[PDB]
Parts: structure tokens; C-alpha cells; sequence
């Protein structure tokens, strides 16, 4: 499908904190975008990761371009020092070539 | 406000202003930060709503504050709302006031004041510990929560002496941010309520219901003795207008078939029209479809007349068809009288609703606010006229399936003979009335839009720059208690400054009340809108 | 592609099973139906 | 099933699945394993509790061969509660008793120095001598702004605790997902099964759902495509069947041949060993038109 | 001006998902009128009061 990751990095700070003043106000932003089918998102002692997967049928760039309008609405909520940074332009699935 | 040259994607601008936003952030004062406004128009403002206490426990604060950090992210998860916006309540806030004789006796600065306040309101990392296989992870406090934690900060710290705490110096309360906008419901009181903004060119009815659902099903987690009440809503219009035209477009259908009874001698050859005028529009829809084209109010109002002119073909097929199966009698397989009849008369019907589709292009012809806002009526005109054209040339297995005039034509012979016999005077009496037609050309001005009325009032009164934040709300009340006066008034909702939103940019001293009225069934003998107003 | 043991071959062999178990059933029973409900039709 | 009885190994739940299928699993839905379940709610002891139930009714299933439910609060923490009184009468703020902690218990990143195109990171901590126990904790040297010695014990009291490892949210809501492993038996029998178990030996609680995820989604969608694509078909048949025959018996009479290619077909599937799929749907839509053509040439002849 | 007159938000205390403002501010009876401006305790780098 057509997702899109959005990978932000608190230095340390408790799931929860992570997860109040990071991932909450990004799940909940994202899920406005035009054409969002759901929104994953789970936060970690220090990262705070959100999958936003579209509808069927959707420019795979055109995605990139909605999320990053609402990106920029949404950073200057965000902590002092914290900044969200999109992700690749590739998925899960990708991962063609692997070597030792 | 970046206006756009006229036929660019919304979309499109957005991204290219957003392009230079970025460059701009860096430039910018320490704390401040540009916002992109909505995805919505003028018409983006759908519902709105008040959450009224009906009892003394919650103060306005904790009506914002819910609204803001409940209802708020409740209300945006919904799929087609562009945003919800905030307005009235008060936000609260810590308040540090200082003492300037106790600054002087101890000697501190305002710098170090603030330092000290910044250096207390965080936590720390707790990078996990090399600890036994079970692992674990440190964890800090600090986070400030009480004014007991904002008495004990330390702000000057001696070696070998007192230190001085935030107490000995200020003090702490909570209290009231500097109000920007203001809403309040009947001259009851002030209220907070929320605004709901519909993204650009999407379903309304939809939205509504589902936000209305959504409420209903939310009200269950209110406080006790907090309400959410209405006060605006496109829904109401829209059902109106939608029963107003069906219930015009059935009388229509029903004076066709009461005319086809009295003219024929109660055939049911009507039944031909009333499946052929239909279907000719769902063919108009379909190619609506297919290019976008939103259904505004005026192309829903103009389909009542597009039917009238469609009816024309119908009836002249079917008033041959019957008069030659009538012409035949004198002299199911020999109904051959029906398909050969409809031909000698099925060229002329197309090549006239051709002409009548064709001659609508200079309504696609102008361009600009005027092409923007007419273009539907034009369009579905065209369609309904080009698909009545098909049908009529198709409709012939429909015309198979399925006195009065002679004083007509009593009338009408001697008339005839007697104009036959002044053909050039009757040319010129036509000329003649040609002519007098100028008159009212030059009397009658010529105006854009009609003024179409909405079951809603909007009052707002041109004021002064100079107002303060408590006159402000006492002419509101006194404003809002006056129109609740009226006896047809049924709700008022009052605002003065902005609903947290960039589509609103209201001074402090601008004032728009949204008032409700009762329904006509209701108001009082006579009592139209202009005496309302 | 039914009796086919490879690379993919799962999922072709899952589409033409049907087909190969249903060209064997509606021939054989048409042979002997059409002409019975023909007769029947022209009568 | 070699694999699966070679590397038991006590203490992990085995799954094994191919690469590509098993990417594009949890790239759709999110659970790697082929059959899952999502407890939904507000509260996580609530969440944690249900999926333990579920997790631990799971296991009973004839067909199931492994069922493990992710905790919520399997996080072990050590909280440091900073006094603030104590901390002030020693004179020194909070930020300046924690950098106690996020630096020497610690290690945070200072800078990065350069080397042509390369960049390395530096780091600066104490000893390992003072993250032992929390015992050593209470026992780290804390130089005040006072110049003075004292320990952390003086100005915080350090206790350990439980809390979220982790916080998954599907839609802005905590969710737990329980992953099943069934290779013997079917899937969706397994699933009717484990429904109809938690279902009956299960009680719900408020402000919580249990909803069915995986390959089970995409499989109602498909089968509720399939039900409602097959009078589209039917009609197109009937349509082209009058436009050569140019009458409703003999198109009545042709597209009544269809019933006896279902019943070969599913005949066939059963005769074989296969199991009903996307696959054998689309086999039969595509064995409909073959049967109308036979019955066409018969018919024409 | 902006801090003892004017009082800017110098903080914000999280509170779960909220998160209120912080004020400092001097009382209203030192800010009340030009008067009172003009009259305003202003403390020098050196502790000097004027």
C-alpha cells in the first residue's frame, strides 16, 4: 500500500512522556490528511515512530506532499528540541539485497 | 493572504506556498511561528455549538479546557473535517507576579528569575543501567504541578548561607490569559463552544450526521450538568431546499398527467412522460459525475424548469402517435401505425432539442465568478436537454407499450381566416410589439445575484477600533439580551473577536451573533422576513 | 499449470482446478440436457 | 515442522514465514502472523487483562498451535522522585541534581567531530562502578553548588516500579495484539472456533473491543466481492446470449448450464485437497464463460 | 517593558496531552496608568535602584 513513515527522536524520555507530547498530536494530526486510511504509531524509550497508510488509488508522492503540509502545521507544537523528520521513500517490503 | 491567478488546484498553491515557508521559519522571532490556514473556504464554517453548564460547579476555564483538549481531538478524527475550531472560555495560566521592593532587597534580576523558572520544568534521561539480566530504565521527575513546587525554586544559591526561594520574592496564582475573542450563548451568560470547518468541495449533509453521531455518542463522558447545544447547522437549509424542489418537481408531474387525462379523453399516455422525463435527467447527473460538479442550490433550481422544456417533445410525439392510431380506425402486430407516425414527426423534435442544448454555450462562455457560480445551471440545462434529445429519438417502445377541442379549433379557424387575409399588417403589428418592448428594457436595472435567504440571521454592527476586553463582553450580553427580545427569535449566539482559527481575523471589537429563528409555522400571523428585520 | 510443481504454480493451480473440475461436469450433462429441454421447448 | 521441532529453545514463541508475504502482512495490517487478534480501549490495565484472557483461552483450541499476547506494562522502571525541598536547601535546582543522572548514570551525546567525509560521536559518563544496584544509586557522590559532598539519598528517594514498555495506538487508541500460530488445521475453521471459545468462555469488559485481524479482514472483504460480483456476470451472459440467439428461451435454456460446472468444480476442489480461496473464486467466474460457450456451440448446432 | 509591564509567556507546565502557559508579571498597581509607568522600580545591572 501507500505509507508513509514520519520517525521523530526524543533523547530519553519515558514511553509515556514520548507518547503524550510526541506521538499523540501526530496521530491524531495525520489521521485529517486527505485520503489517510489509518494511522499506526507506537513510541519507545527514545523514538516515537507513526505509519500512515492511504486510500487505494493514491499518487505515491501526492501522499508525501499532503503529509509534509501538516507536518510543518503540526512541528511548531512540538518540544523545544524535538523535530520530525519524514521517512524513505521506500517500505517495508524493499529490503531487495542483503550482504555479510 | 497569497491570492492565486483563477483556475490553479488548491493543492497546487498550497504546496508552492508552503515551498517558501521553510525558508522564512529561521527569520522569524524566538517563539512565534507562521501557521498555513485551513483547507476550507468561506464555506467551510458548517456547525457550530456552545457547551452550556446548567449549574455553578464549572467555571469557564474548565469549559475551554475541555473543549480544547477533548472535544477537539474528538471532533477532528472524522474524515472530511478540515478542523474545529475553539472559540470564547478562558485559558488558564500560572501567574508569577513579582515584587519589585522585595526584588530590591535581595538583589535578583528578572533574568535569573527566568532562568530558574526554565531550569525547573523538565525531566531527565534514564538511559537503562547495566543492571542484573533484568534490565532496567532510569526515570527522573521534575515536571512542575503545584504551586508548592513554583514556591520552592531557587533562585539565588549562597555558599555557607540562606538561599532564596521563589516564595520570599513573587507570587504564584492561577489565572486568566488576555482574552482574544469572546462567545456567549442567550443573555444568559458567556459559554466556549467549538466551530466545525468542512475541507474544499466535500459532502456537508455527511460530515454533519456523522459529527452529530459522534456527539450523541460522546455526551455519555460529560461532566454532570454540562450540555452541548446547538446554534448552527447546513443540514436544515439543505433538507429544505431538497424538499421544496421535489415537492415542485411531483405538482409538475402531476399537472402533466392531469393534462394528459383532460386533453385525451382519460388515456394514460401521460405514463409516457413521467418515465421519459426522469430518466432524460439521471443521464444529465451521470455526465455531472464525470467532470466533478458539486449540485449547488441554483442547479437543483433550475432542473424544475428544464423538465417544463423537455415536456415539449413528449407531448407532440405522443398527440401524433394518437392521432394516427385515431385516423387509422376509420379505415398487436399491426402497429406499425405507431413506429412510422413517431418517424415523420422524430426528426424535427431532435434537430429542435439540438438547437436548444446547442444555444446554451454562452453561459459556458463567460469565465471568472460569474462562470464559477452559474456554470452548474448552464451545464445541467445542457445535459437534461442533450439526454431528453436520445431519449425522445428512443422513447417510441414506450409510446407503444402504453369534447373540449373542437371548441379550440372553433375558435381558432376564423381567426386564422381573418389573419391570412392582412398578412403584412399582422407583420407589422409583430414589429410593432417588437418595438414597444423597449420600454421596459431601460426601466429594469440589471443586478448579479438574487438575495437568497437562509432560515438564519447574522447580526454585525460597525464599531470603533478603541474597546477593552470587559465592555466588549458587557455589549455583547446587553446585544445578545436585546435581539432574544424579539418573539420569533428561538436562539442567540454571540461572539466578539476571533474562534482561534486563520479564517477568522476579528478585531476585539467586531461582533457577529448568529441568531436562529422559529419556524414559519410558528412566528405569528403575517410577519414576514423583512418585518422580522 | 494444474499438476504443475515450481515457482508460483500455487496459485494457478488454484484457479484452473475449478475450471478443469467443471468442464468435465457441465459438458457431459449438457450433451444430454439441451437436446432433452430443446424438444421439450419446441413442442 | 523440522525446524519447529529442532529449535524449541524455552522462552520464545517460534513463527515461520516467508519474507515477502510475511513484509506485506504487516505492512497492511501490522501482526507478522497470519491470524491475529486486536484488544482495543482507553484503560491499559483493562487491555493487558483481556488479552491475557484471550491469550491464555487461545491455547486451547485443538487446531492452534501457539498463542502469545503483548504486554502492556512489562516495563521495569526506576523512578527517582526529586524533592524539591531538600533539594533547594542545599541550593541547586533540578535540572542541576539531574544532570547527576542524565550524565554520569547516563552517557547523552556531547558532540561529533569530523574526519574528512566521516563523523564520530562522543560520549562522557562515570565509572561502571556507580550504576550497580540501586543501592549504589543512593550512594553516588553529588558535588552541590556549595562545594560540599553529600549523596542522592539526601535529596531524592529512588524506588522501582512497573509501566509501559511500549505504547502501541491504532487510530490515536491503545490497542494489544495477540499473535496466533496454527499450521495444521484450516483458517478459518480455527478462527470460527476461537470465536465461537471467547465468545462463550469470555466475558467482555466496558470501554474495550476484541476485533479479528490479519488475513481474515481481507478475506471477508474478497468473499463479500465475490458474493456480490457474481449477478453482474450473470447478467452480461444473459445480454450477449440474446444478442446472438435473439430470444430468452434458448438464452434461459444455455445459462442454465452453469449450476452443473459449479458442482464439477467444487467436486474437484474437494477431490484435490484444496482449500476455498480468492483463487477458487476467480476460477469460477472464469468457468462460467466457458461453460456458457460450450453451451452456445451445442445450441448453435 | 515586555517582562514586569507587558508579561510574556516564559514557560508552559504539561499537564498529561495540555499544556498551560507561564506569565511573570509585576502587580497591577505598578502598571496601572502613564503615570505609574513613569514611575516604574527598575533594578540596574550594579543593584541600583531607579
Amino acid at each position: 500500500d501507500v505509507q508513509v513513515i514520519i520517525k521523530t527522536s526524543y533523547p530519553g524520555q519515558a514511553p509515556q512522556i514520548v507518547e503524550n507530547q510526541v506521538t499523540y498530536p501526530l496521530t491524531t494530526t495525520m489521521l485529517s490528511v486527505p485520503g489517510a486510511k489509518t494511522v499506526r504509531g507506537f513510541s519507545q524509550f527514545g523514538d516515537s515512530y507513526v505509519y500512515v497508510i492511504f486510500e487505494d488509488g493514491t499518487d505515491p508522492y501526492w501522499a508525501r506532499s499532503r503529509v509534509l503540509e501538516y507536518l510543518n502545521q503540526v512541528q511548531g507544537k512540538l518540544p523545544a528540541g524535538v523535530s520530525a523528520e519524514l521517512g524513505p521513500d521506500a517500505t517495508g517490503v524493499g529490503w531487495i539485497y542483503e550482504y555479510a | 493572504y497569497v491570492i492565486f491567478e483563477d483556475g490553479t488546484d488548491p493543492y497546487w498553491a498550497r504546496s508552492r506556498v508552503l515551498e517558501y515557508l521553510n525558508q522564512v521559519q529561521g527569520k522569524l522571532p524566538a517563539g512565534v511561528s507562521a501557521e498555513l490556514g485551513p483547507d476550507a473556504t468561506g464555506v467551510g464554517w458548517i456547525y457550530e455549538y456552545a457547551l452550556v453548564d446548567r449549574s455553578g460547579k464549572h467555571d469557564l476555564a474548565d469549559l475551554r479546557s475541555l473543549q480544547d483538549w477533548f472535544l477537539k481531538y474528538e471532533l477532528k478524527t472524522i474524515p472530511d473535517v478540515a478542523e474545529v475550531a475553539s472559540v470564547g472560555g478562558v485559558v488558564k495560566e500560572y501567574q508569577v507576579v513579582i515584587d519589585p521592593q522585595r526584588l530590591a532587597q535581595y538583589g535578583i534580576s528578572l533574568a535569573e528569575v527566568k532562568s530558574a523558572l526554565d531550569a525547573s520544568n523538565q525531566e531527565a534521561g534514564g538511559s537503562s543501567i547495566e543492571l542484573a539480566e533484568a534490565e532496567y530504565m532510569v526515570r527522573a521527575s521534575g515536571y512542575l504541578q503545584t504551586l508548592d513546587d513554583f514556591n520552592h525554586i531557587v533562585l539565588k544559591a549562597s555558599e555557607n548561607g540562606v538561599p532564596v526561594y521563589l516564595r520570599d520574592v513573587a507570587k504564584v496564582q492561577i489565572g486568566p490569559e488576555m482574552r482574544r475573542g469572546i462567545a456567549e450563548l442567550n443573555g444568559e451568560g458567556e459559554v466556549a463552544g467549538g466551530v466545525v470547518i468542512l475541507r474544499s468541495g466535500k459532502n456537508a449533509r455527511e460530515v454533519i450526521a456523522a459529527v452529530k453521531d459522534k456527539l450523541e455518542t460522546l455526551k455519555s463522558s460529560l461532566p454532570e450538568g454540562v450540555e452541548i447545544v446547538t446554534t448552527y447547522d447546513r443540514s436544515q437549509l439543505i433538507d429544505r431546499a431538497i424538499d421544496n424542489l421535489s415537492g415542485k418537481l411531483l405538482e409538475e408531474f402531476i399537472v402533466v398527467a392531469v393534462v394528459c387525462a383532460l386533453f385525451l379523453w382519460h388515456v394514460r399516455s401521460a405514463l409516457v412522460a413521467i418515465i421519459s422525463l426522469p430518466l432524460g435527467l439521471c443521464i444529465a447527473f451521470i455526465v455531472m459525475h464525470f467532470q466533478g460538479l458539486n449540485a449547488n442550490i441554483m442547479s437543483l433550481g433550475g432542473i424544475a424548469i428544464a423538465v417544463g422544456a423537455m415536456v415539449d417533445a413528449a407531448i407532440v410525439m405522443i398527440e401524433n402517435a394518437h392521432k394516427r392510431l385515431e385516423e387509422w380506425q376509420h379505415q398487436k402486430t399491426r402497429w406499425q401505425v405507431i413506429t412510422d407516425a413517431s418517424v415523420e414527426v422524430g426528426p424535427a423534435l431532435f434537430i429542435s432539442l439540438l438547437i436548444i442544448t446547442l444555444s446554451f454555450i454562452p453561459i459556458f462562455t463567460l469565465e471568472g465568478q460569474e462562470g464559477r457560480l452559474f456554470g452548474p445551471l448552464a451545464f445541467t440545462k445542457t445535459y437534461a436537454m442533450a439526454g431528453a434529445a436520445l431519449l425522445a429519438i428512443v422513447v417510441i417502445p414506450i409510446l407503444m407499450g402504453y369534447p373540449l377541442n373542437r371548441f379550440l379549433i372553433r375558435v381558432y379557424h376564423p381567426l386564422l381566416l381573418k389573419v391570412l387575409h392582412w398578412p403584412k399588417t399582422t407583420l407589422l403589428v409583430a414589429a410593432l410589439s417588437v418595438l414597444t418592448v423597449l420600454w421596459p428594457l431601460n426601466k429594469v436595472g440589471g443586478e448579479f445575484l438574487p438575495q437568497i435567504n437562509e432560515g438564519d440571521l447574522l447580526y454585525m454592527p460597525s464599531t470603533l477600533p478603541g474597546i477593552s476586553a470587559a465592555e466588549a463582553a458587557s455589549m455583547l450580553q446587553k446585544t445578545d439580551k436585546l435581539i432574544m427580545s424579539v418573539p420569533e427569535v428561538a436562539r442567540v449566539f454571540g461572539k466578539t473577536g476571533k474562534a482561534e482559527t486563520a479564517t477568522d481575523s476579528a478585531p476585539l471589537e467586531m461582533v457577529e451573533t448568529t441568531i436562529q429563528l422559529k419556524p414559519q409555522e410558528q412566528w405569528r400571523p403575517g410577519m414576514t422576513m423583512d418585518k422580522i428585520i | 499449470i494444474l499438476w504443475g510443481t515450481g515457482a508460483g504454480s500455487e496459485v494457478m493451480s488454484r484457479i484452473a482446478a475449478p475450471m478443469i473440475g467443471g468442464m468435465i461436469t457441465a459438458p457431459l450433462l449438457s450433451l444430454f440436457i439441451i437436446p432433452a429441454a430443446y424438444k421439450l421447448m419446441w413442442l | 515442522e523440522e525446524l519447529d521441532n529442532t529449535v524449541r529453545l524455552p522462552g520464545l514463541a517460534n513463527l515461520w514465514v516467508p519474507p515477502i508475504r510475511n513484509r506485506i502482512d504487516m505492512l497492511s495490517t501490522g501482526i507478522k502472523s497470519p491470524i491475529g487478534i486486536k484488544v482495543s480501549g482507553t484503560v491499559l490495565a483493562d487491555i493487558d487483562a483481556m488479552a491475557e484472557q484471550i491469550e491464555e483461552v487461545a491455547r486451547t483450541v485443538p487446531g492452534v498451535a501457539s498463542a502469545l499476547a503483548e504486554r502492556l506494562e512489562g516495563g521495569r522502571y526506576i523512578n527517582v522522585e526529586i524533592n524539591r525541598e531538600k533539594a533547594a536547601r542545599y541550593g541547586m535546582t533540578v535540572a542541576d541534581v539531574q544532570l547527576f543522572v542524565t550524565s554520569a548514570v547516563g552517557g547523552a551525546m556531547v558532540g561529533e567531530t569530523v574526519e574528512g567525509i566521516a563523523r564520530y560521536p562522543i560520549n562522557l559518563r562515570y565509572p561502571q562502578s556507580w550504576r550497580d544496584s540501586p543501592q549504589a544509586l543512593r550512594q553516588l557522590p553529588i558535588l552541590t553548588p556549595m562545594k560540599q559532598q553529600i549523596t542522592l539519598a539526601d535529596v531524592a528517594d529512588i524506588k522501582v516500579s512497573t509501566g509501559p514498555s511500549m505504547l502501541k495506538t491504532e487510530n490515536a487508541r491503545p490497542t494489544s495484539w495477540i499473535y496466533i500460530d496454527a499450521r495444521d488445521r484450516d483458517m478459518v475453521s480455527v478462527v470460527h472456533d476461537l470465536q465461537k471459545a471467547i465468545a462463550e468462555k469470555v466475558q467482555l469488559k466496558p470501554g474495550t473491543s476484541v476485533a479479528f485481524s490479519g488475513q481474515f479482514e481481507l478475506l471477508e472483504r474478497a468473499n463479500h466481492k465475490l458474493k456480490l460480483m457474481v449477478p453482474m456476470t450473470l447478467m452480461i451472459i444473459f445480454v450477449l446470449l440474446y444478442l446472438a440467439f435473439r430470444r430468452v428461451g434458448e438464452a434461459l435454456l444455455i445459462i442454465s448450464s452453469v449450476p452443473f460446472a459449479l458442482v464439477g468444480g467444487i467436486w474437484l476442489l474437494w477431490w484435490m485437497g484444496f482449500h476455498l480461496s480468492v483463487a477458487t473464486g476467480t476460477g469460477f467466474i472464469a468457468l462460467a464463460g466457458v461453460a456458457a460457450e460450450f453451451g452456445v456451440v451445442m445450441l448453435m448446432y
